[PDB]
Order: C-alpha cells, then structure tokens, then sequence
C-alpha cells in the first residue's frame, strides 16, 4: 500500500503580480502526533532542470528561497501553496510530496502558464517532398503555429474521409512570446499516397473550424 | 466513620452424613474504609469431625525401592481401614515416577531401555517421568490389584524426576479424580530431587508450562521436551491446588525434605524405613499433626491496603495485638472452634470495588470480603 | 532511556534458525560487526552456528563454516567471545563399541577474530590429552541372538525329556547371567517343526523360561535338516525380532542322525542365508560312535570342530557342557559397574578464552557430577582439570551433584588474574567458587554460598569493569529461581576489594513488583556503553514476566541499568517489555549482548535473544544541553517600571553528535517561570504565548537563541519584598517524532535536571 | 558544499543491466542517507526507488523496485551506485540521487545533475530530411511557411538551423516523437515572402552520433 495524492489543478493560468494558490490532498493524515508537524515537502522545478526543495515542514521554507512563498495547508490532510505575487522566475511545475511514511510518493505536479490574449493558430499544408516518393515513402506534414491557449485538437481527412491511425502528432510547447505550436503527421507508403486524389487537415480551437486542403 | 456488614453467616455445622459441613464463618462480609480508620472483622472456624480425605501415593519406582514395592503392594486394605478410623468417607489412588528418558539421567542405551534392572532374570519396567496408574476410589481391592501389576525401574544419577509428578497431580484434576475435601499427596522416595535447571544437562531449554499433559494412558509422555518444575513453582501450584504434601523419605534425604517443607506451607516431612514397612504410622501422625494446624491467609491485597490477625484459640483468650500477617493456631481438637481477628485499613481510596478470600489453608472453605472505600 | 525500541530488527519467525542465544562480534581488525546466533540441529539447518548482518532493513543469518556438525539431538550449544575469537561446543554422544555405557562430552571450534579455524579439541578419553602439574598462568608477581532346535524324536524317553529341558533351562539362566546382550529362540522338530518360542518372546526371561517346562513331545521321525532351514526363515527375520547388526548362533540338540527328511543337508547348510550362522552340534547317545553319524554331525557344526562339535555320553552329562559352550558362543562383556569419573564429564559445558592459546571450560559432570573446569592449552593440547579437593572419602562424597563448572567467568585484578566456577546445586541452594594456588596444588574453594533451597545461585555469573580501566570492579551473581510467589529471581551486586580481592555484599536487587513469574536474573551481560558516559552499563533478563496472562501475545521484559563511580544503579532506567516491540515474541530476556556498532551511527548497540527469535535494538545518542541567559538591564534599579530584555540560548554541550545534526527531526520546547516562588510575581511575561510551550526548531548548529521581553505586574507592588534577587526557571523538554524514524532520536541525559535557573 | 555528479546518459540494448553512479563530495559521506528517485515523461512525474546508507550499507526499496533495483556504496570513493537488472523499453527515464536534509525530514535536499537512460534496439541510424515545398495556394500570401522533415534518426539529439544559424526568428523545433523504434523530428520557419524564392533559404541538420551533416536547400 502507498499514500495517495491529489495535486490540482494540473496547471495554472496566471498573471505576473497575481495571486495564486495550488492544493493537493492526502489519503492519510500527516500530523505526526509527537511533534506535531505536518510531514509534507514542496518541490520546485523548471524545464531542463533539476527539482529544488522549497519547503520541507508543511510551513517552513527552505533558505535561500524568496519570502513569496507560503507554504499553509494545516489540517493533515489539505495542503495550499501559495504565492503572493508571480514572476518570471517562478515559472515551473511544482510537486507536493509525503514525507511521513513508506512508499514515499509524489502528487504528480502542477504548472505554471502566463496568460495572454486569445490567438487563433496559424496553419499551413505542406505535400510530401519529392525526393520521399523516390524512397517509396509518402507522409503529410501540417504546422500550427502561435495560438493560444494550448489546447487544440485536430482531425485528418483524405478525400473527405477522416483516417485516424498512421498519424503522430508532436509535442505542443510554450515560446517565450506566450505562445504555443504544435504538428501532426500523416506515415503512408507511396502507393497508398496516389491511391488518393486530395488530402486535407482539420484544426479545432475557440472559434470557427480552420482547414487546408492539397491535391 | 467505617461501616461493615454480614451478607451469609451461614451457622457452623459438622455436617449431617449427606451434606451440611460448614468449618468457616462468616463467608460473605462487606467492608467500607475511610483511610487511617481500622475496622475489625471476626472469623471463627471449627474443625469437623469426620470431614473426608482423598490421599494420593505416589512412589519412587527406583531400584533401590524393590522391596518398597513388595510391602505396598499389600498395605492398601490397612492404610483404608487406618483412615477410616478418623474420616467416614476416604478413597486412595496411586501413581509412580523415576526420572526423564534422557542421558545423563537415564540410560539410552536400547538395552538398557527395554530393561534398566542390572540383571535380565528380574521384572523391570522400562523409565519413565510419570505414570499415573490408579484414579481415587474407595476401594482397597482395585489398589492392591494395580499395585501389584507394577514392578521396579531404573535410572543413572542419583536425584529423581519427582517434581514432574507432583505438578502433573497438582494439574490434572480431572484426571486424578480430586474432590473438593481434605486433600493428602503421600510422595515417598530414597533419594533427592531435580529441578529446574538441571535439564540443560540434557539439552532441554523449554521451562515447564502449568498444562496437564497426561496421555490417553496416564503417562507424561512429553517429559523430555520441558524442564524439571522449580521449587516455587511446586509451592504455587500445590498451594493453588489446595493439596497438602507428606514426605516419607528415608534418613539420608531428610534434611533436603524438611528444607523443602519449610517453604511449602503446609507439610509434613517423615523418616520412611529401608523397606517402607512405617507408611501407614507415617501417613497417620502427618495426617493428626497437620489437621490440628488451622491457617488463616489472605489473597493478594489492592494497593495501600493492610491486614494483621489475632488468633484466638479460646473463648477467654487475651487480646494481644500482635501484627501477624497470617493467623495461626495449633493443637485444635476435633469438634473445638477458634476465632481469628482480622483487622483491615487502607490508605488510598480505590477505584472500583476489590476482592478478598480469606482462606483456611488445606479446607475448601473461603471467605469473600468486598471491600470498598470512601472520603 | 536511551535504547529504541520503536525501531527493532528481528530475525523472520519461522526462519531457518531457531535461535537459543545471541551474540555480538567485531573483528578487530576489518572492523565488520556480526550478529552470531546458535540453533538446535533440524532438517532445514544442520547448525549450530549462524553469522547474521543487516540486509533490507531485516537481519539475514547465514551458517559459519569450519563448526561442529550435531548429530541427532539436540545435547547442548555453546558460544563465548573476546577480542582473540570466537569459541563454539557441542555436546557429543559416543558409544563405545564393547559395553553398555556412554561417553558424554564436548568437541570444540575455535576460530580467529575474522572467524577462520584455529584450533580443534575432541574430549573423549581426557586421560590422555591431562597434565597434573600444568602451570596455572595468572599474570604473577546388535546383541547376540541363539537358536536352539531341540531334537523330539521318540528315541529320546520322558525322563531324558525333562533332562533335556532341564539343560536348556540351565543354559538360558546361565547365559543371562553373563551376558546382558543375549536373546534366545527354541524351535523343537521331528515329524513336524513348531516355535516354541521366537526372539521377540525372550524379552520376558522369566515368561521365556516357563515355555521351556511347557513343552510337549513330538515324538517321530528326525527330520533335523527341516529344523534348521524353518529357524533360518522365521526366526531369523526382521518381522520376529531379529535384527541385521546381531551376531546369529545355533545350537543344535539331537540324540540321531537323519532319516527321512524330504529336504537335503548339504543345500540347508549352503544355502545363501546360512553364511554367518555359528551352528554348534550336541551329540547325545551310543548312536553317534557309528561312522556316518559322526560325519552328519562334523557337518552340522562348524570348524574348528573341536570347539563346535560336541558328544555326551547321556543326557545326563549335559549339564556340564554348560562351561565349553559359554566359553565358546558368548564373548565377555567386561566391566559395567565401574566409576564414572571423566566419562560424563560435559566438557565445554561452560567455555571463557582466556587468551590466544588457553580456554577455561566446564565440566559439571566430572566425578559423579562433582564438577569442575579443565584449563585446556589449545596449542600444545594439553590439559589441567581442576576442581574441589576431594580430602577423605567422607567428604567426596559430600561434594556429589554440586554441579560446579555450570557458569565460568575470569576477574581481572590490578596485577592478576582469578577464575571462579558456579554451583548452583551446593548444598542445596548453590554456591560460588574460586581457584586458590598454593605451589603445585590448585583447587576450587566457597567464597560465596546462596540462602534460599532450590535458587540456583551461581548459576550466572557476570563481572563488570565500570570505568574499563582492565580491573573488575562488581560481580553480579544470579539465582533465577528464587521463590517468594512463585519463581520472580534475585541478582547479588558483589563489590571487590581493590587491596585483597574479597566479596562484600552491596545491594540485592528484584524484578518490577507485580509479577510472582519473572525468572529475574536469567540472563545478565555488561552492554559496554550505552548511555556514553565512558562507564560501563548492564542488562538483566526476566524471560517468564507475564506468562500465561491475556492472549499470552509476548513476555518477558530486559531491565537495562546504568553504571555510576559508585557502581551499578539503584533502580533501572529502562524496562523494554516484550510486547511493546513486536507479537509473537516467547521468552524475551534469556540471551543478551551489546558493546558493538552495527547499525552504522558509530554508536553502541544491543542484541535481545527470544526463544526463537533475536532481536537488535539500535542505541540513541543522549543529549546534554547548556543554558545561558543575558539580562538588559543586567539589574533593575529602584523604582524601574520599563521593560527588561532577555537574551536565552542554549547549546548542544556533548560531543555525541556532530553540529550540523542539530537535534535532527526534535523540537526544543521550553517555558519560562518568571519570579518563582513569590506568592505575587513582580514581573511577569510580555507574551504569555511567547512563554509557555515555546517550541522551536534547532538552527543546525551548535547554539540555538532567543528574546525576550519581561514586563513589571500589575498595580502596586508589596512592600514585604521588593529588592530580592528575581529567580526565572527555564524548564526544557524534547519533543520527538512518534514512529518508525531513520536516524535514532537525541534523548536528554537521565542524570541531568532538564532546567536552570538564573537570578536578576 | 554539498554536491552530486552522475555518470551521464546511457544507451543500452533491452535485457541489459547498468550501473549508474552519484559522486558525493563536501559532506561526511556515512552519516546521511543517499535516496533515489525515478522521473519519467509523459506526465508520470516521479516515484521513490529506495535509499542506502553507506555508514552501514543497509538499504530499503519500494515494492515496485524490489527486484529492479540494487543500491550500493563505497565509502572509499565517496560515490553511490544504483543497479537496474533487465531493462525494458518502459525504464526509459532520468534518475536522480539525493540526499536527506540534516535537521527536519526532505527526502531530497540537494539533487545530482541528471542522468538519462534510454533502453533501444535501434542501431546509430543518421537522419533523412525532406524539404516541405508550400502549397501553390500560400505562394500567394504576404507571409509563406517553409520547413523540413527529419525523419529517421537514432539516437538523439539533432539540431536544426537556417541559413547556417544567420536566420533566428521563426523557427519552431518541435520536440521529437518515436515512430516503431526510431526518431522523428520537424521544423518549420516563416521567412517573408518577398524573399522567397527570390532568395537561398537553406537549413542545416547535424547528428552527431553518425557525425552527418545535411544540407538541403528549400525549392518551390
Ligand atoms: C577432584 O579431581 C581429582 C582428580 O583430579 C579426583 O581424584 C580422583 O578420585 C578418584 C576417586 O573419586 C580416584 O579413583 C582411583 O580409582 C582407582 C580404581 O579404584 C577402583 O577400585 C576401588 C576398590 O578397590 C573402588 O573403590 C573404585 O571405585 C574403583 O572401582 C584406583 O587406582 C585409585 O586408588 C589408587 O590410586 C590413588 C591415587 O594414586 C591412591 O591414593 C590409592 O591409594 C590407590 O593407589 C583411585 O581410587 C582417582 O585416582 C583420583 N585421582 C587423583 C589424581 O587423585 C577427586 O576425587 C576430585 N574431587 C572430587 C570431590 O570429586
Ligand atoms: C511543551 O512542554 C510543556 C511543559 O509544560 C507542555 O505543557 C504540559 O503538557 C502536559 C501534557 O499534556 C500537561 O499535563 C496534563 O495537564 C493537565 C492539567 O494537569 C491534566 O490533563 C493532566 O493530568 C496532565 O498533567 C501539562 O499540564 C502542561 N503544562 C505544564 C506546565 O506542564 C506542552 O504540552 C508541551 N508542548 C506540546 C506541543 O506538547
Ligand atoms: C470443587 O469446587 C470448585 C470451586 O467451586 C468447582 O469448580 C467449578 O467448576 C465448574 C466446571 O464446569 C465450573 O463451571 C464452576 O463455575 C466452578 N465453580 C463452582 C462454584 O461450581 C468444582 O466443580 C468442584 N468440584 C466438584 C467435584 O464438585
Ligand atoms: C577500527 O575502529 C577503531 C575505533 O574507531 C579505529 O581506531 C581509530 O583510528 C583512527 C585513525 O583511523 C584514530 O584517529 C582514532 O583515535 C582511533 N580510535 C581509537 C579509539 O583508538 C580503527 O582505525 C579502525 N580500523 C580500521 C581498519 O578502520
Ligand atoms: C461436638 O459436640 C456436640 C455437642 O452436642 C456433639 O453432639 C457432637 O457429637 C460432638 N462431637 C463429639 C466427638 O462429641
Ligand atoms: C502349559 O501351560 C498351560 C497354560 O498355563 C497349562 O494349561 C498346561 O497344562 C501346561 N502344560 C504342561 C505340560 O505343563
Ligand atoms: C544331499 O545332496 C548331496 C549332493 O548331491 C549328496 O551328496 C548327499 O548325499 C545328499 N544328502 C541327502 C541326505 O540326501
Ligand atoms: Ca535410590
Ligand atoms: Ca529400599
Ligand atoms: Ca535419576
Ligand atoms: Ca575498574
Ligand atoms: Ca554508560
Ligand atoms: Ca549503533
């Protein structure tokens, strides 16, 4: 058996100057009834990097770490991070974790996002190069760029009707303007590429259905 | 101030033959202190005529006791007829033990196994730590019968596993056949005694458990797994028992019985001859002299209480005032009462109500006092 | 007190070992720390011997190689220890070939520090390995089976009848007598072949011998050849009590030769099961003169034919073949009753390494388990016994079952050494002895006897040296089985003189009162030290404390006291009781040591032994705090009414730790008490918060501070006092995680007050 | 102060076994315990492996681990070792060493750089790129999108530049994703399209597992 976690929400929309809270919750009390403390550790860490401790007792920091940081969250079982006013710097993913007994686990983290005014995505169609269809290998490639928010989905059509397998789209990230991208791939053979004659990819966001067409 | 009360003061009674014995009074008294206020209870006890015996003989079946053997196989009738002089109802068992089936205190050798008597034209049974033969029965026949089905046995040192059968006596009450009446355990031997301890010398580590472990046949067959009971032990579980014990030991091993009586609290110690011809003087004069000994004790007390006795042996008696902490008195005749001063205090109030049993040592009789306190 | 028990290591229960002691190692010179245990023999772990360490947060035994390997039962295991290595015995059963006895003695393992073979010693025949003037170094200034096939033809008349039953009897009654081992079957032939009885029924030699008057003439043909092939299919036969080992005879009675016998001699003799058979012919009657019964019968017997081959003249003369065939079947049987002397000796009983080469070992049972200890010389192999002059026969005999040899322990002097021997059997309630030299002669003598029958004083023995400056200081002698209620135990802590050596008696100590089975006493070890105060502490074992009560879940208890300049401690400072460490532990206090570190933190630890489990109890570092405190104004002027700063910091004065620890995972809590003692305090707290329960969390460091405000009381202030000093009590207290915790947790110094005081 | 270092990445085929290390320095090394932890992507964030303490060698692991893990310590060296026995394509993942605040209770005080396992069969494959020709109806458009397919490449990592790295803003490498068992990667760039083609857009892509570099020029 293991102590389970509740972190949320998964991520946050914040602005520098705000205000902002995380939680996660305990299956277990952490009031170790002899010192009286809440045996719970807040951790710290941006991309590429490794974590960091913040603070280890469910109320007391860490040195070097700036007062913005609170820890709260009394109770035992319902912990909040708070911080008084955001930047840059404290952009990160932020993992609560059991200290008081064994297995020792995680909350599974919470990040953080700076928001920005809405963007519609930018797409763009490209046909298979050349020179793959001499190696027998056909793929269709569509990139969407600068939108936000983050979350989009997309839908792939061949002569109008929808194919969902062969496709792998990347990884969605955030720039440093406070924008995202994203793309998805289309693997087909050469022969299964002119056994069609038009292709298409459909984009999904807060507005109105954006698509691009080739043949 | 104090209060006491008197919940059955059933009058004393010798008994009719069918029911009605009755040697101790009050039997139910209820007790309230203030602490440092002394309160005198009264106890009176007299002693029965013709209260009923139930006597174990349990026997050394040593070599050395061969011609033991041949004289007890035929003293059961006299020894019945001996205490029917002084008791109505009596019935007499028997029981033999040698020692643990294990080197150094037993040959293991196969043959001396089958046959530890030094020569093969001789009966010889082969050792063992306990064998209970004969349940208490009035009848004198059944004992010599089974008594002369048994033959001597053998061992290698010198002291006897005879603690083993005083605690499984003690323990299998069912078994044994033990009334709630005078109770009278008879061991006889030529030699001394193991006890705990001595078994490491035959690579046994359990210490003997208060369990009956006598099989479907009367024989301590797990003798080898435990160690020899020590001697509080025994006192503990003779005293829980209610048992009295009699030592016939021959005139080598008294000094060690007569220190062993010292610690039990009642029993007699006496000189059994080379060929056990005296047991039934024996059993008579420890018998006499240790009825006329009436004992008053008391059970474990609660926290801060106290007790002191004044024993009265007659009506006209002094009051003395002495602090004993069990009451006493000796040379009682049949058919006579004595009166014994039981004076309780307390320091502490308790937290719930406590129990005592005032008992006199070697009769069933008891007595529950309820104490209680207040401030 | 400073022992964990909230984080016990166990051995798994129902594991390869059954442990019946355990022991602490350390090889001086990898420093690697063992967990030695010991185990009856059983069919998944041979024994006796088991090296156990700390792996996944379990202890993991494995066996010790190079050991003595029981056989059988369990006769006993024993283990000791020191700095020079480790010693193992064991109990061994051998059976001498040619008698009924048997030997009873040890066979020892001593191995090196890292646990290698040194040296081996087998005790048998001790004769051989003693030297009377060793010197005493102490720094100075299958039985034998017969078959008889009675012969029943009719030729042979009633009265040669009842002669020839007469002869067997006699033959039977005078082979038993001299010889213990002897079996006998009777099988009478002629027309027909009929057991009279087999070799199961000769375990009854008087029954057996009324059978032999019981028979019946068959009175017909001779068929002898008949007789001999029926005793070699039934009564030699696992199924009719025969067994394989036992030598086989025959002794065959016919008065003719054959005649009519449907099967053939010369096949019944070469038959496969005949080889090994010891066939004797008696021959009886004028008949056997005649050639061809002379050659049936050098037949039958077997050569030498002088000594097998047998002819009478009549049944009469029977009765005195008796002596050429006694002479001829049985083999002497030699002495039997002969003294015991070192036969039973136990050697090893007991065991103490007095350096590389010497042990100390015991022998309970040495002269009619008169006892004594054998110094034994592992290198050069000999062996001096030493032990109670016996003076005249009047009083060796007197010294019978004393058991002396039970415990064996060294004292160590400021300029030699001393061995003593336990007896717990002396007189009957025990008894101590020590080895007086004088010249040549050295022998064991009482210098301590118990009081109470049955205590079994002596039979532990334990010496401790309280400040290890290598001289013994107390003795503590146990008597387990001392009876007030029941069995509750008694220790003696005897004090040793530093100018001769005596005894004098310091104190008597008990089990915790409420328990009438303790067995107080059992087990005592010196744990080395524990609290760290450079003074050696020790442990006593009461194994029995709450058997048999509720569930019966876990008993016995371990008492752990803590030694001063003046010697041991009144009272205990700890009780570890069975049940608060784990279920299911039996007989918890019967095996202990400590003194070594094998949980890593440098410190020192314990090993508790169950019976059937072993136990390690990690040791806790003990704390010494130093308070200090600052006043501003350093001191109050008349008529002051401000507010009076206060500067308190306390500081981690015991070098146990290492700074940067702190107080780990404990938070300081601490109060204040401004003006003790006045009936109407002149100052009082700024913030009673900041006051009461104050608790803090360590820097870290060495030092932890804090401040204060300090303000004057309410309204007026009494006349009756205003200039007296102002006494603040700053009483401290360690708050410490409930559980299961990684590192062991500071405890404060027991013998410390955990609070100052300071005046105004 | 106090500090971790690691070994580094490590490529091994699946049914291997690799013994990473965790370096300590500016602490006494066998009076704190070293813990270890497992973070995997795909939003498995982390999970407890197990701890040892050197001062004793003593160890504890989570079930999950039991049998994966095996931790050890040499005390002369002052490093820690963790042994992972037959990986699978799952362990992929970036393990760290760690060791225990001295006052209070944090698992993980002070954490090593980083080490990075991956658990393939595929060998050292270089990458092939295929430019991405705009659609006949972007040639239209004030703005045109160019980019370039770098499929099939093992192991990682590759990297992506235009215009021999002259050009800087536009480009977005999106991380790679595995198809079967070998890599896949794209990028794409915005460049004006009175610029194109009237002017040489290119783009670099380096391997350096196979030492490869690839030119490819973008063509209508
Ligand atoms: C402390 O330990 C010492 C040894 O270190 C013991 O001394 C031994 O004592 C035993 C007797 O207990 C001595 O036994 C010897 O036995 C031999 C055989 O005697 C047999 O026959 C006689 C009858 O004739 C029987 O009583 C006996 O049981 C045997 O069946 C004899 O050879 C010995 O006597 C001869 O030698 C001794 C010693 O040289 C002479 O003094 C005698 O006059 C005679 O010549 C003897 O009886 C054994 O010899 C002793 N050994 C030593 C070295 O002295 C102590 O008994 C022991 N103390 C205690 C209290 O147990
Ligand atoms: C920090 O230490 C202080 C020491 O004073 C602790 O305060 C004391 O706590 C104990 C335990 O709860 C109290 O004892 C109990 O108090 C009441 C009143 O008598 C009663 O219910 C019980 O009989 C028992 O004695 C004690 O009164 C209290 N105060 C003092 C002056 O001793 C305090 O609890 C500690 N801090 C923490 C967080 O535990
Ligand atoms: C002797 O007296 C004792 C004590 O009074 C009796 O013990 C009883 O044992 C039975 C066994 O089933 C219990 O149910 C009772 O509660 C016990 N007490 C009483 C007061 O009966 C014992 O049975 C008596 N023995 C004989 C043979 O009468
Ligand atoms: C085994 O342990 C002992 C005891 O700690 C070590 O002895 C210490 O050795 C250091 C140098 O290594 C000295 O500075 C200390 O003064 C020694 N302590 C004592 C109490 O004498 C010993 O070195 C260790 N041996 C090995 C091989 O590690
Ligand atoms: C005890 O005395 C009473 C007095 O009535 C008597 O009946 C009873 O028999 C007594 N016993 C003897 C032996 O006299
Ligand atoms: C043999 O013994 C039996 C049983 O005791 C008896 O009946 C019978 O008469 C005896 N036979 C002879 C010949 O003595
Ligand atoms: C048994 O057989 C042998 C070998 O054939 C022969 O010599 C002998 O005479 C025979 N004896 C009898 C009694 O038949
Ligand atoms: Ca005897
Ligand atoms: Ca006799
Ligand atoms: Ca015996
Ligand atoms: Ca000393
Ligand atoms: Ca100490
Ligand atoms: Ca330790």
């Amino acid at each position: 058996a293991a102590i389970t976690f509740n972190l949320a929400p998964e991520s946050l929309v914040v602005t520098a100057g705000s205000k902002v809270t995380f939680s996660c919750k305990a299956s277990q009390d952490f009031l170790n009834s002899a010192t009286k403390r809440n045996y719970l550790t807040w951790y710290q860490q941006r991309d590429g990097k490794p974590p960091k401790l913040l603070i280890y007792w469910a109320s007391a920091r860490l040195s070097g770490v700036p007062a913005r940081f609170t820890g709260s969250g009394g109770g035992g079982t319902e912990f909040t991070l708070t911080i008084s006013s955001v930047k840059a710097a404290d952009i990160g993913t932020y993992y609560c974790r059991q200290l008081r007994s064994r297995p020792l686990t995680f909350g599974g983290g919470t990040k953080l996002t700076v928001k920005q005014p809405k963007s519609s995505p930018s797409v763009t169609l490209f046909p298979p190069s050349s020179e793959e269809l001499e190696t027998n290998k056909a793929t269709l490639v569509c990139t969407i760029t600068d939108f936000y928010p983050g979350v989009v989905t997309v839908d792939w059509k061949v002569d109008g009707t929808p194919v969902t397998q062969g496709m792998e789209t990347t990884q969605p990230s955030k720039q440093s303007n406070n924008k995202y991208m994203a793309s998805s791939y289309l693997t087909l053979t050469a022969r299964a590429w002119e056994r069609h004659s038009s292709y298409s990819c459909q984009v999904t966001h807060e507005g109105h259905t954006v698509e691009k067409s080739l043949s | 101030r104090g209060q006491q009360e008197v919940l059955q003061d059933q009058p004393l009674s010798q008994g009719a033959r069918g029911e009605g014995a009755t040697q101790l009074a009050p039997q139910r008294v209820r007790v309230t202190l203030r602490p440092g206020e002394p309160q005198q209870l009264q106890v009176r006890f007299l002693r029965a005529e013709g209260y009923p015996v139930d006597l174990y003989y349990l026997m050394d079946l040593s070599y050395s006791m061969k011609d033991d053997l041949e004289r007890v196989r035929q003293l059961g009738h006299a020894l019945l007829v001996r205490l029917q002089e002084v008791t109505h109802s009596v019935r007499i068992g028997f029981g033999s033990f040698v020692d643990k089936t294990v080197l150094p205190f037993v040959s293991t050798v196969p043959s001396k196994l089958r046959h530890p008597c030094p020569t093969r034209l001789e009966r010889c049974q082969s050792p063992f730590s306990f064998h209970h033969v004969l349940s208490l029965t009035g009848d004198a026949q059944a004992f010599e019968r089974e008594v002369g089905r048994q033959s001597v046995s053998g061992n290698l040192d010198s002291p006897e596993g005879g603690f083993d059968a005083i605690l499984q006596a003690a323990l299998c009450q069912e078994q044994i056949g033990w009334r709630n009446v005078s109770r009278l355990l008879v061991f006889t031997s030529d030699d001394t005694f193991h006890t705990a301890g001595d078994g490491k010398l035959g690579g046994i580590f359990m210490p003997s458990d208060g369990h009956c472990h006598l099989d479907s046949n009367g024989l301590y067959s797990r003798s080898t797994e435990f160690d020899y009971p020590s001697v509080g032990q025994v006192a503990q579980a003779l005293s829980a028992a209610n048992i009295q014990p009699i030592f016939a030991v021959t005139s080598a091993a008294l000094p060690v019985y007569q220190e062993l009586s010292k610690l039990i609290p009642k029993s007699a110690v006496g000189e059994l001859s080379e060929d056990s011809s005296n047991v039934v003087q024996l059993i008579m004069d420890a018998y006499n002299s240790l009825s006329s000994t009436v004992t008053l004790e008391h059970s474990s007390l609660p926290p801060g209480v106290h007790i002191s006795y004044e024993s009265q042996c007659e009506g006209p008696e002094k009051r003395e005032g002495k602090a004993e902490d069990r009451g006493q008195c000796n040379h009682v005749r049949i058919n006579q009462t004595v009166t014994f001063w039981v004076s309780l205090q307390a320091t502490h109030c308790l937290p719930e109500p406590h129990l005592l049993r005032l008992r006199a040592l070697g009769f069933s009789e008891e007595l529950i006092v309820e104490l209680h306190t207040l401030c | 007190f400073n022992v964990d028990v909230a984080r016990p290591w166990l051995t798994p229960k129902g594991g390869a070992p059954f442990v019946l002691s355990s022991l602490l190692h350390q090889d001086p010179s990898t420093n690697q720390t063992w967990l030695l245990v010991t185990s009856p023999r059983t069919k998944r772990t041979p024994g006796p011997l088991h090296r156990c360490s700390l792996v996944q947060d379990e202890i993991l035994c494995h066996p010790v190689e190079h050991v003595p390997i029981p056989k059988g039962r369990h006769r006993g295991v024993t283990v000791v220890r020191s700095h020079h290595g480790v010693l193992i015995c064991i109990q061994v059963l051998v059976r001498r070939p040619h008698s009924l006895s048997s030997e009873l003695t040890g066979t020892c393992s001593l191995l090196g520090p890292d646990l290698r073979p040194q040296a081996q010693a087998n005790f048998f025949d001790l004769e051989n390995l003693l030297d009377p003037d060793a010197r005493v170094d102490t720094g100075d200034c299958a039985g034998t089976e017969i078959a008889i096939i009675l012969d029943g033809s009719g030729s042979i008349d009633p009265p040669d009848f009842q002669r020839a039953k007469d002869f067997i009897s006699n033959m039977m009654r005078n082979f038993y007598e001299k010889c213990f081992e002897c079996n006998f079957a009777l099988v009478q032939y002629g027309g027909v072949i009929q057991t009279e009885f087999d070799l199961r029924d000769s375990q009854d030699v008087m029954a057996s011998l009324a059978r032999v008057q019981n028979i019946t003439q068959v009175g017909s043909v001779t068929k002898t050849a008949s007789a001999m092939q029926h005793v070699l299919d039934s009564i030699f036969t696992s199924s009719h009590g025969s067994r394989r080992k036992a030598s086989k005879v025959m002794v065959v009675l016919t008065d003719g030769g054959i005649f009519e016998d449907p099967l053939n001699l010369t096949t019944v003799i070469n038959s496969p099961k005949m080889q090994g058979v010891e066939r004797f012919a008696i021959g009886v009657g004028e008949e056997f003169k005649s050639a061809r019964t002379a050659r049936e019968l050098n037949l039958i017997a077997s050569d030498p034919d002088e000594t097998h081959a047998f002819k009478v003249t009549n049944y009469m003369a029977l009765d005195g073949l008796l002596s050429k065939l006694r002479y001829n079947i049985i083999s002497m049987e030699g002495t039997v009753g002969d003294a015991l002397h070192y036969q039973l000796a136990q050697i090893g009983f007991s065991a103490q390494i007095l350096d590389e080469r010497q042990v100390l070992l015991g022998a309970v049972g040495a002269f009619d388990w008169s006892g004594g200890a054998l110094l034994y010389d592992t290198r050069s192999r000999r062996g001096r016994f030493l032990n109670q002059t016996a003076a005249a026969a009047a009083d060796a005999e007197a010294a019978q079952y004393s058991y002396l040899g039970y415990a064996v322990a060294v004292l160590h002097k400021t300029c030699s050494l001393s061995y003593i021997a336990g007896a717990p059997r002396y007189k009957h309630h025990g008894a101590v002895f020590e080895l007086q030299k004088e010249g040549r002669e050295a022998s064991f003598l009482p210098v301590l006897e118990g009081e109470q029958m049955g205590s079994y004083f002596g039979s532990e023995l334990c010496p401790v040296d309280i400040d290890m400056d290598g001289s013994t200081d107390f003795l503590l002698v146990a008597a387990p089985f001392y009876h007030v209620h029941g069995e509750e135990g008694r220790v003696y802590v005897y004090r040793l003189s530093e100018q001769d050596g005596s005894f004098s008696l310091a104190r008597i100590l008990s089990g915790h009162p409420g328990f009438t089975n303790a067995r107080f006493g059992f087990a005592m070890a010196a744990m080395g030290d524990l609290s760290q105060d450079k003074l050696t502490d020790v442990a006593i074992g009461a194994p029995l404390e709450g058997f048999g009560a509720d569930d019966g879940a876990s008993f016995g208890s371990v008492y752990i006291y803590n030694g001063h300049w003046d010697g041991l401690s009144a009272s205990p400072s700890q009780r570890i009781r069975a049940s608060t460490v784990a279920p299911g532990l039996q007989y918890f206090g019967m095996s202990m040591a400590g003194g070594f570190d094998i949980s890593g933190d440098g410190l020192a630890d314990i090993t508790v032994g169950t019976l059937g489990q072993a136990v390690v109890f990690r040791s806790r570092p003990v704390v010494r705090l130093k308070v200090s405190m600052a006043f501003t104004p350093s001191a109050l002027p008349i008529g002051f009414n401000g507010v009076v700063n206060v500067r308190l910091c306390f500081e981690i004065s015991s070098v146990t730790t290492a700074s940067e620890s702190g107080l780990r995972e404990a938070l300081l809590n601490f109060t204040l008490d401004v003006d003790v003692g006045k009936q109407r305090r002149r100052l009082q707290c700024s913030d009673v918060r900041s006051c009461l329960g104050c608790l803090r969390e360590w820097s870290s460091g060495s030092q932890l501070c804090e401040d204060l405000l300090l303000m004057p009381t309410e309204g007026e202030l009494c006349e009756e006092d205003c200039f007296s000093n102002a006494s603040v009590k700053v009483s401290y207290q360690l708050q410490t995680p409930e559980g299961q915790t990684d590192h062991p947790q500071p405890i404060l110094d027991r013998y410390t007050e955990p609070f100052a005081i300071f005046q105004l | 102060m106090v500090q971790l270092q690691r070994a580094g990445p490590t490529i091994v085929k699946p049914g291997s076994a690799v013994k990473l290390s965790c370096k300590a320095t500016g602490f006494a090394y066998e009076d704190y315990y070293i813990f270890w932890v497992r973070q995997r992507e795909g939003g498995n964030g982390q999970k407890w492996i197990g701890r040892i303490h050197p001062g004793s060698g003593e160890t504890k692991y989570n079930d999950k681990f039991k049998g994966k893990a095996t931790l050890t310590a040499d005390t002369e060296a002052s490093s820690a070792y963790m042994r992972l026995t037959s990986l699978t394509s799952e362990d992929t993942a970036v393990w760290y060493c760690g060791w225990e605040r001295s006052v209070g209770r944090a698992t993980f005080a002070y954490w090593g750089q980083g080490t990075s396992v991956t658990v393939s069969s595929a060998k050292t494959t270089p990458p092939s790129v295929y430019p991405l020709a705009p659609g006949s109806a972007a040639q239209t458009n004030s703005m045109v999108t160019l980019g370039c397919l770098v499929k099939g490449y093992f192991p990682e990592p590759v990297t992506v530049t235009w215009n021999s790295g002259s050009l800087s803003s536009g480009v977005h490498t999106f991380p790679a994703v595995l198809q079967s068992d070998l890599y896949t990667l794209s990028s794409s760039v915005t460049v004006p399209s009175s610029t194109w083609p009237s002017e040489t857009v290119t783009c670099n892509v380096a391997h350096p597992a196979s030492s490869t570099k690839v030119d490819k020029k973008i063509v209508p």
